[PDB]
């Protein structure tokens, strides 16, 4: 028992998926690496006889 | 001395508000008309005569 004018939108659509192929890459710590000095991890070939 | 023992505090209040609806859901005062009609009829009276 009230009077008002209304405007309605009727949405109709759908998203289908065909190709069963897709790849994802995760990126982390991007800011910290450029924020701080990083360099040169050496595989020191330990010629000081211990191996 | 007359004011000894006088403490005054506020208890409550009443507030007037009117519901201005643009659609409105009240029935106001209904207005009608009726007709009363009457029947009036006229008889005879006893006779007078000279012989």
């Amino acid at each position: 028992q009230r009077i008002g004018r209304e405007i309605r939108l009727t949405p109709r659509y759908r998203y289908f998926n065909f190709l069963p192929i897709m790849l994802v890459i995760n990126v982390i710590n991007l800011e910290e690496a450029i924020a701080q000095r990083t360099a040169l991890d050496v595989n020191e070939t330990q010629v000081t006889p211990a191996s | 001395a007359a004011l000894s023992g006088l403490t005054v505090t506020g208890v409550g209040y009443s507030l007037e508000a009117r519901l201005t609806n643009i659609n409105q859901l009240e029935m106001g005062l209904l207005i009608d008309s009726d007709v009363q009609k009457q029947g009036f009829m006229i008889p005879t009276l006893p006779p007078l005569v000279i012989v």
